[PDB]
């Protein structure tokens, strides 16, 4: 109806208010989180099975 | 294994009996799924058989039935209808008296309810128990108003017996994979008292047709 | 005619933040992510299989100690398992069997489980007697609980079929907000890793993103062709990934308030129940309906490796907090654990 | 040589008897949805089967390939003794089987209320119990280069009449129940076309049903019934009846090709069975 | 949650008595009971432990054949049957709650006790130090001597500190080395590693005055330490 349209519109306009980065810097943001951790990820590297408490 | 490590795999063992005791008599519960309109005579089905989704119990010579009434459940039944895949049989309850009536035709709106529950991917070799609620007030409706109302190719005398046969064809055709599952329709309005025995006997019917199937025998 | 001045001001404001979005699309992530070296097939084993659910297993929750895991099944039971020695700390009965919904608390002391019953039910697990008892029933949906995750010991965010998620205040148990907005049937949740706003998906596809204090929406993500089951943040909170029944998972930034990357395959046509990220982000593992988990890698859209082993629907996934095992639930009422 | 042929011959049927006694025991042990009542008692009928092929089919084809008993004499009533067991506690599980079936079918309250993996348990042993009745009594006392069975009249009908007659009464008499169950069952424009084709389905069914206890019951006479036939008329003819030696290996043989064919009986034809070894 | 200790007294040598634990307000059929009886003068020793189910049972082994436990589930009752009840089994008899789960807090409630007044390879738990002076708002740790390695291959070391307070029964404080009990106050910390180990009180009051009694959990002899008392 006119409360929901508005409604609509008024979530519509306040989120074209946002400041969006280049999806390259948000890329590039991940790929870095994924490099700084990926020493920390078990699973990429397989832990051997001394320190594996699933063995 | 330490000594508490020794205790806590008692305690598990302990709980995987328990789990046990309780899946097995979870086993001997026949599960139904209540389905409708809501105003489709469910809730006195429930009466004669004793928010969120109501899960009914009743006893009926030596087999405890499960009944979910899931009518209350206005969300997506696409994301919750697997949940009773293992259902033994689906109770539709549809009043007769809708035909006529509108939320579309309410009758309508049954039958694609219907055809979408019995046709259904998860409903395969699950029968349905077809009920035809408020058949006295069918009675009066179709003695003033015709069923042409609801089908227009009817083409049959406005009298009870036809009227009602015509129904029940026009919902049991909606039935597809008629070779895997069966529609057990029975006709109630408000004090049939044997709503309950309906039940129980499809619900035999089921049992013993599933295991007739186990053996090649159907 | 106002409402044709509304929904054309509405085409107009989408067509804005269409445009605002393929201004920022400057390149794709898998452009970006071509030079980096692909981790080439990972060989994850069952260590684990938990055995004792007797019906489907609709959910499962890790530990924030990365051993203790929930798992909740349509037989009626919240379990609680020792993932390590596989044994079973807690058997909790349910009130309604037809639980499609579990979190386990950060802080360990209480479960959530919620379903058909529209209720998210708390369960003390420490409590002074040695049983768990159901500690606050959050009833106040009108619609099946989807989702629950718990914020702290005392907030809990829950999705619901409703089409709303609520924030609710367990020691009131009272809804200390609600999330409207979602036209479909809320079917997911991921709390951020800072608990201060949480995206949901819907059967609508769109995933929305919420901050939790205020309660609004922040951003809406829209790529989806069918149902959202699952949605999961990566581990630094800027973006997430989505599970939908069109067999794609797609990864949406929220920064860049766009889909990165779609994880998809010709081979695979069920849809995905479940989703899960590595503990670095660079696997996400996503449970799908032709009974395997698929691990893809996140940033290049290669499907690292296949958690094979289901006889039925892999309803749920989780990679543990510290990011050592990934347990998958599924509907044959096992859970496996893999490493 | 006929002596190869025959030895080629009775290992491959050994070979596949195993095999697939084996098989089904494997598919029951490993798939979970095989896990189930009947299924308990057709991969139990499956383990007395293997143990058939097994423990007394290579000393059977032994012992028909050298046309004699190169063992000793004690062996000899062991593998007497075995071989009868066995073979009876097969029959036996027929028999359960089909008594499983008549109480699915006619009493489905006791089908969810009381059936229970311990009544599959209490049938095997049953069975497997009067295999050892009609087994021992050779060694605790009813009773040259040849081993046979104890030919005595008394323990001619005990043994046949215990072992395959009852079992046959009884499976006849059971299956013709479960018959008359499943056909009450099934008996029980576009009206007229869909009226036609649900008749139709019930014609199908009925030929099913038809076909379903022809091949359970045709197996089990014509592979087990000429082998007692011929062990109950035999001690009862002094020299009137004479067997040649080809007819009475083949009618010996019949009943192990029982024992090699109730497994494609009884899971082989079975759906869950079928699908389970798919995924295996 | 409570649990209330019947019979005991004045028993003639060789003589038979039942001790009843009438346990009330808890899931008493969960928990693993233990017996723990400590001498008129002396410290805890543990008698005999009843698991959850009744399905494993242990006995000291200065009680063995000679004590027998049982529990009533349906009742919430826990029984030490006793048979020839020699002198040294004068004590008072603890019934002790414990639950045994992944992070359970075994010993966490103890039972009053009764009086029990006969007529006229084990781990050592070593407490050397014992009637440590202290002064209020002082800090103060306790050392614990174990003549067996009290860690695991599992990571858990199975040390647990108790307070038999004046006039109280036992509480359990510290139930696997370094893990603060339920309701006990976070000035209380354990330490230690292998076979020795230190319970340190930040800012003890005159509440911690009592009691303070080591034991491991690694086997089941549940031996107990001499208990270091404190004292103003
Ligand atoms: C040693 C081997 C050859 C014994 C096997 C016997 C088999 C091949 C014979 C014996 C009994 C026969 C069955 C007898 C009855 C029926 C029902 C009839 O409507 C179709 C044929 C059918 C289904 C036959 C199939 C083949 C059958 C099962
Ligand atoms: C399809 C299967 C089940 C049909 C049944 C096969 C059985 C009945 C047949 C196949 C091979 C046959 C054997 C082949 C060789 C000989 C050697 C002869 O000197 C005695 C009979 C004997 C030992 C036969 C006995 C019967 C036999 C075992
Ligand atoms: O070929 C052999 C050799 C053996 C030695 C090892 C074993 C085989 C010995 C031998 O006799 N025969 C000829 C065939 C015997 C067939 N079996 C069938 C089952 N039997 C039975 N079943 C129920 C009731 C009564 N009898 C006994 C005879």
């Amino acid at each position: 109806s006119i409360a929901q349209a508005r409604k609509l519109v008024e979530q519509l306009k306040m989120e074209a208010n946002i400041d969006r980065i280049k999806v390259s810097k948000a890329a590039a943001d991940l790929m870095a989180y994924c490099e700084a951790h990926a020493k920390e990820d078990p699973l990429l590297t397989p832990v051997p099975a001394s320190e594996n408490p699933f063995r | 294994l330490s000594a508490e490590d020794k205790a806590a795999v008692e305690r598990s063992k302990m709980i995987d009996r328990n789990l046990r005791e309780d899946g097995e008599k979870a086993a001997k519960e026949v599960k139904l799924l209540l389905l409708g309109a809501g105003e489709s005579g469910k809730n006195t089905i429930v009466k004669q058989m004793k928010t969120g989704i109501v899960e009914t119990h009743f006893t009926f010579k030596d087999l405890y039935f499960k009944m979910f009434d899931v009518g209350a459940q206005r969300s997506e039944r696409k994301k919750w209808i697997h949940c009773f895949e293992g259902v033994t049989a689906i109770i539709f309850c549809v009043a007769l008296s809708d035909y006529d009536l509108v939320l579309m035709n309410r009758m309508h709106a049954s039958m694609k309810l219907f055809d979408s529950i019995c046709n259904n991917k998860w409903f395969t070799e699950t029968s349905i128990i077809l009920f035809l609620n408020k058949k006295d007030l069918f009675e009066e409706k179709i003695k003033r108003s015709p069923l042409t109302i609801c089908y227009p190719e009817y083409t049959g005398s406005n009298t009870y017996e036809e009227a009602a046969a015509y129904i029940q064809c026009q919902f049991e055709d909606l039935n597809r994979r008629k070779d895997t599952k069966e529609i057990y329709t029975h006709f109630t309005c408000s004090t049939d008292t044997k709503n309950v025995q309906f039940v129980f006997d499809a619900v035999t019917d089921v049992i013993i047709k599933n295991n007739l199937k186990e053996c090649g025998l159907y | 005619s106002e409402l044709d001045q509304l929904r054309q001001e509405a085409e107009q404001l989408k067509n804005q933040i269409r445009d605002a979005r393929k201004a920022c699309a400057d390149a794709t992530l898998s452009q970006i992510t071509n030079n980096i070296d692909p981790v080439g097939r990972i060989q994850m084993r069952t260590r684990r299989t938990l055995r004792g659910h007797l019906a489907k297993i609709y959910a499962m929750h890790w530990g924030t100690d990365s051993r203790l895991l929930v798992s909740a099944s349509q037989d009626g039971k919240l379990i609680i398992w020792d993932s390590y020695t596989t044994n079973k700390v807690h058997a909790i009965p349910l009130r309604s069997s037809w639980v499609m919904t579990c979190a386990y608390a950060p802080s360990g002391n209480y479960v959530a489980c919620g379903g058909l019953d529209n209720i998210c039910s708390i369960y003390n697990l420490k409590t002074r007697e040695g049983n768990v008892r159901v500690s606050r029933e959050l009833a106040g949906h009108t619609g099946y609980l989807s989702c629950c995750r718990f914020l702290d010991d005392n907030q809990i965010v829950t999705s619901s079929g409703d089409t709303t998620c609520a924030l609710w205040d367990i020691e009131t148990g009272q809804q200390t907000t609600t999330f409207t907005g979602h036209t479909g049937d809320v079917m997911s949740l991921s709390l951020a890793p800072d608990t201060r706003l949480f995206v949901s998906g819907a059967c609508d596809a769109s995933a929305k993103l919420w901050d939790v204090r205020e309660g609004m929406c922040r951003q809406t993500f829209t790529g989806h062709e069918s149902d959202i089951n699952a949605i999961c943040f990566f581990p630094n909170g800027n973006a997430f990934a989505t599970g939908s029944d069109d067999a794609t998972c797609r990864l949406f930034d929220l920064r860049a308030d766009q889909e990165l990357m779609t994880y998809s395959h010709d081979n695979i046509i069920c849809g995905i129940t479940s989703v899960s990220f590595s503990k670095s982000g660079r696997l996400l593992l996503a449970g799908y309906d032709d009974f395997n988990c698929n691990v893809w890698d996140a940033l290049k859209a290669d499907r690292a490796g296949v958690l094979a082993g289901h006889d039925n629907r892999v309803s749920c996934l989780g990679v543990t907090d510290d990011g050592m095992a990934v347990a998958t639930g599924s509907w044959d009422s096992f859970l496996k654990i893999w490493n | 040589s006929y002596q190869v042929i025959t030895s080629l011959l009775l290992g491959t049927l050994i070979f596949c008897a195993v095999l697939g006694n084996a098989c089904v025991v494997a598919a029951i042990a490993l798939e979970r949805s095989l896990q189930n009542v009947a299924n308990y008692l057709i991969g139990s009928l499956a383990v007395t089967d293997l143990m058939v092929s097994v423990l007394v089919l290579p000393m059977a084809a032994l012992y028909q390939v050298l046309n004699k008993w190169t063992l000793g004499q004690v062996t000899c009533d062991l593998f007497i003794a075995l071989d009868v067991l066995c073979c009876t506690s097969s029959i036996w599980h027929l028999c359960a089987i089909a008594l499983d079936r008549y109480w699915a079918i006619t009493d489905p309250i006791d089908y969810v209320n009381k059936r229970t993996p311990r009544r599959a348990a209490a049938l095997i042993s049953l069975t497997w119990l009067i295999g050892f009745l009609i087994s021992i009594p050779p060694m605790l006392g009813w009773r040259p280069d040849a081993c046979t069975i104890s030919k005595d009249h008394g323990y001619t009908i005990y043994s046949t009449f215990g072992a395959f007659y009852i079992p046959l009464l009884l499976m006849l008499v059971l299956y013709g129940r479960i018959f008359r169950a499943a056909r009450f069952r099934i008996r029980k424009r576009k009206n007229e076309r869909n009226a036609e084709a649900k008749r139709k389905m019930a014609l199908a069914r009925e030929r099913k049903t038809v076909k379903t206890l022809g091949i359970i019951m045709g197996t089990f006479i014509l592979c087990w019934l000429p082998f007692f036939i011929v062990a109950l008329v035999l001690p009862f003819c002094e020299s009137s009846c004479h067997m040649p030696t080809l007819l009475g290996a083949i009618i010996n043989w019949l009943g192990y090709s029982n024992s090699l064919l109730n497994p494609v009986i009884y899971a082989y034809f079975n759906k869950d069975f079928q699908n389970a070894f798919k995924k295996i | 949650v409570q649990l209330v200790e019947s019979g005991g007294g004045l028993v003639q040598p060789g003589g038979s008595r039942k001790l009843s634990c009438s346990a009330s307000g808890f899931a008493f059929s969960s928990f693993g009971m233990h017996w723990v009886r400590q001498a008129p003068e002396k410290g805890l020793e543990w008698v005999a432990y009843i698991s959850s189910g009744s399905g494993t049972i242990y006995y000291a082994d200065t009680v063995k054949g000679r004590f027998t436990i049982s529990r009533d589930d349906p009742k919430n009752t826990l029984f030490l049957q006793m048979t020839s009840l020699r002198s040294e089994d004068t004590a008072m008899y603890y019934c002790v709650r414990s639950i045994y789960y992944y992070g359970s807090s075994p010993f966490d409630f103890w039972g009053q006790g009764t009086t029990l007044t006969v007529s006229s390879s084990d781990i050592v738990m070593t407490q050397a130090t014992s009637s440590v002076p202290v002064t209020p708002g002082e800090s103060v740790s306790i050392s614990c001597r174990s003549s067996k390695s009290l860690l695991h291959s599992n990571g858990n070391t199975y040390l647990y500190w108790f307070l038999q307070r004046p006039g109280q029964s036992p509480q359990l404080l510290i139930y696997r080395m370094s893990n603060l009990a339920s309701g006990v106050p976070d000035r209380f910390s354990g330490s230690g590693s292998g076979t020795a180990f230190t319970l340190t009180i930040s800012r003890l009051e005159a509440e911690d005055v009592g009691v303070y009694y080591c034991m491991q959990h690694l086997e089941y002899p549940l031996t107990f330490g001499a208990g270091t008392k404190l004292e103003l």
